[PDB]
RNA sequence: AGCUUUGCGCAGUGGCAGUAUCGUAGCCAAUGAGGUCUAUCCGAGGCGCGAUUUGCUAAUUGAAAACUUCCCAAUAGCCGUGACGACUAGUCGGCACUGGCAAUUUUUGACAGUCUCGAGACUGG
């Protein structure tokens, strides 16, 4: 789990694991791509017909 | 912010060359690319503490013309030890960040 | 409940060969 | 005073196709290139050589995709009790920490729903 609690998928655990160990972690663009891409998700799970009923 | 990145800006063009002989080229590239066309600024990013060189340098130049012509006729070229790799230079700072994210937004 | 996972490091460590606690 | 033809230059809005676009201090060409329907006729380029775009963005692989880590420690209210102190065994003030703080006077909820013109009524079967 990361610290934000959420379950962590194999893949990125055993990134975490990695940086650990060789001592260096990702690049700020990466950091910035993956914590975008965690608020997209936050963002979209938190949630056009009328809109197209009322141009019709 | 770093009070390095006010040396070379005189409405020039950098070039960053990536993937530098770490041994060498503490001046090197400034002796190669000398010879076009004239006295300029060309520094290598070597850390402090270690003096251990990074890798890649900058090089600035006057005119985009005669950066066409550098970068033609120096990407790959055999300089010290390593074939250099040219590209262009990035300087996001936060004038220009803060930018971007506006325009993200819109 | 469940806390990240505390692991060790290898290279680059400028510490005695043996690891820390 | 207005209408209109041709050539060229500059822009805007559309459609089509990438087996083709471009160069020619090389050669030949209206004093004729090239003619396989098509000839007392037709009439413009041909041949050889050479080359095969740039900025922005997204996504992946990987430990690392190039623009100047962890982690210890540390730091970070009241009722009793112990001393110190003050005032007459008792009282008070501050400090300290070695038990407790959901059962009527308080800090672990008599609250929630309804209706009527700042004010009241009904229900919790």
């Amino acid at each position: 789990v990361d610290e934000t609690g959420r379950k962590l998928t194999p893949k990125e655990a055993f990134r975490q694991l990695s940086h650990r160990f060789h001592g260096k972690g990702s690049g700020k663009m990466k950091t910035e791509r993956r914590m975008k891409k965690l608020d997209e998700e936050a963002l979209l799970k938190k949630m056009l017909g009328t809109v197209a009923l009322l141009q019709e | 912010e770093d009070p390095s990145l006010l040396e070379w800006d005189a409405d020039d063009f950098r070039i960053f060359c990536g993937d530098l002989g770490n041994e060498v080229n503490d001046d090197i590239l400034a002796r190669a690319f000398s010879r076009f066309p004239s006295f300029l600024k060309a520094k290598v990013i070597r850390d402090k503490r270690t003096g251990k060189t990074k890798g890649y340098g900058f090089v600035s130049f006057k005119d985009p013309s005669d950066y066409v012509r550098a970068m033609r006729e120096m990407n790959g070229k055999y300089v010290g030890s390593r074939p250099i790799k040219l590209r262009k230079s990035m300087w996001k700072d936060r004038n220009l960040d803060v930018v971007r994210k506006k325009q993200k937004e819109k | 409940v469940s806390q990240k996972r505390k692991y060790r490091q290898y290279m680059n460590r400028k510490g005695g060969f043996n690891r820390p606690l």
